[PDB]
């Protein structure tokens, strides 16, 4: 179990740590959380109690070094940081740990959700979607624009999320028009899978990933992804027999965790109707569609 | 974007453009079986190609060939329209290529967008004109020259015979389409009409008889007459 410690909370702010969060009022006695679960990636966000506007958080690992967040007065907002000093960090969060200025990551052990959201996610592949190479932790927010939409303005904040498109001719084989474009599996299998991500565990990690950046930030680029990928194989006839069960289980614990009064911005109609009732693919999401139903009816 | 009453003088501009509309591509005559059930057999279809300033129809001429042992035909008669017009495109020197194609029908804009993907500097645009070249096979010429043909076949026609020698494209156009739209709403009163006085002839290389411009006056009255009754005629008025 590790440790993420503030220097202080000047300034009052919601602060989350993966889907947990709890109120810091200004000026509040409070160093941090303890108990983060090793062996995931974690983010860590924050939402100012003056202006909701520009949610803002950091991913990270605690086996890539000790990371602490120290306000930041001229730039106004909560950073990450990294000491090198290891003897320095021990012994002060030890101090804190011993005053009782830290609140517990609260996991229950019967509770998988958070390994379920972040199974493929690693932070090798969020630091290449993510640049900035000084510093082991990402940074992101409810802005940042991605790749594909300064396509269509700055690319030090951008997100370089892989570009997925359907009438483009990395897609479509010439000869192959209108087989490629009602049947994906070209693209997915061959270009995307076998030539851009290798293997699908890095396809699903940047599936996980969008979803969680939507989710955490309302980041809209990170959501479009998210719904490209998911298209991509609902329309695609011919999946590795794995990868359809793994994506069912997949979106389950995604639809899972989404706020119930999100679902209006972050859930797109046209890609989840044909995903689960058009889509060659219509069959084999047992699981999300048997939660979406339930919960999201309306859409449907 | 679209195209529509508003912006209806574009067509007649000096950038090239051209109208595909795919109606006639796949036709059929539903029959019944011996065992009395209902099949389809299909005839030669057409795609009408149109330069609406210049007049130019380039009548891609479509086989029933092409169907053999095809499934979901209405799926792929328009995922073929796209590929023939792609491939007349490509066909073309550069500076006569279209920077506009205007379907007219939506469900043709993915099609052709997927087609075109090596055109980019071409703007697919679907219309909102409810435009009547549907009717383009009333046209016996048209006609004959597809139900006639035994395998794949491009012809080109100008749909205006000579009349730019007398009157503006955007008259043309309207006089074509106040044709086409007499026809589509009642063929048969139509075609009197064009071949009531024996006088007037059809030159072997026209469409369309060679009205002088005051019987074209009259002729033009008399297919609105047509297409204002028929409106009476079906709603009662
Ligand atoms: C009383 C304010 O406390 C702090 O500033 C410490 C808590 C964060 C951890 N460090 S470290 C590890 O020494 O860089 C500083």
């Amino acid at each position: 179990m590790n440790t993420v410690p503030f220097t202080s909370a000047p300034i009052e702010v919601t602060i989350g740590i993966d889907q947990y969060s709890f109120n810091v009022k200004e000026n509040q006695p409070f160093h941090g959380i303890k108990d983060i679960p090793i062996g995931h990636v974690h983010v860590i966000h924050f939402q100012h109690a003056d202006n909701s506007s520009m949610r803002y958080g950091y991913w990270f690992d605690c086996r890539m070094g000790n990371f602490y967040i120290q306000y930041d007065p001229k730039d106004g907002l909560y950073k990450m940081m990294e000491e090198r000093d290891g003897a320095k960090f021990e012994n002060i969060v030890h101090n804190f740990k011993e005053r009782q200025m830290m609140v517990s990551y609260p996991k229950i052990d019967e509770d998988d959700t958070w390994y379920n959201l972040t199974e493929f996610v690693q932070m090798d592949k969020i630091r290449k979607i993510v640049r900035k190479d000084e510093n082991q932790f990402s940074y992101v927010d409810s802005s940042m624009t991605t790749v594909q939409e300064n396509e269509l303005s700055d690319p030090a904040h951008s997100l370089n999320y892989t570009v997925i498109n359907f009438k483009s001719r990395e897609a479509i084989r010439p000869g192959h028009e209108m087989e490629d474009f009602l049947d994906k599996s070209y693209y997915l299998n061959t270009v995307m899978l076998q030539g851009i991500f290798k293997n699908s565990s890095n396809y699903f990690g940047e599936l996980q990933f969008a979803f969680l950046n939507a989710m955490f930030f309302g980041n809209y680029g990170s959501s479009l992804q998210w719904h490209a990928m998911i298209e991509l194989i609902c329309s695609s006839a011919t999946v590795p027999k794995h990868m359809l069960d793994k994506l069912d289980e997949i979106l389950y614990y995604q639809i899972k965790t989404l706020p119930e009064q999100y679902s209006d911005i972050l859930l797109n109609e046209r890609v989840w109707n044909i995903c689960l009732y058009s889509s060659f693919q219509k069959n084999s999401l047992h699981n999300t569609e048997k939660i979406m139903e339930n919960k999201y009816p309306e859409l449907l | 974007g679209a195209m529509n009453s508003s912006n209806y003088a574009e067509l007649f501009n000096n950038d090239i453009k051209l109208f595909v509309d795919d109606t006639n591509v796949y036709r059929v005559t539903v029959h019944k079986t011996f065992e009395g059930n209902v099949a389809t057999k299909a005839i030669n279809g057409c795609i009408f190609t149109l330069n609406p300033k210049t007049g130019h129809l380039f009548l891609k001429i479509i086989h029933t060939s092409v169907w053999a042992g095809q499934k979901r035909l209405s799926q792929l008669a328009k995922w073929k329209t796209a590929e023939e017009v792609s491939a007349l495109v490509r066909s073309l020197p550069k500076e006569e290529q279209p920077k506009q194609i205007i379907v007219t029908r939506k469900a043709m804009l993915d099609p052709l967008e997927v087609h075109m993907l090596d055109f980019p500097n071409i703007a697919i645009r679907p219309t909102e004109l409810r435009l009547p070249f549907s009717a383009a096979m009333s046209i016996d010429k048209l006609s004959d020259v597809v139900m006639k043909a035994t395998e794949p076949q491009m012809v080109l026609f100008n749909i205006y015979d000579d009349w730019l020698d007398r009157i503006s494209s955007y008259t043309a156009f309207s006089r074509l389409t106040l044709l086409l739209r007499a026809l589509k709403t009642n063929e048969e009163s139509a075609k009197m009409i064009l071949l009531s006085d024996p006088t007037i002839t059809i030159k072997s290389y026209h469409l369309w008889p060679s009205f002088t411009d005051e019987q074209w006056i009259t002729i033009e009255s008399q297919m609105r007459d047509l297409i204002l009754t028929e409106y009476g005629r079906k709603y009662n008025v």
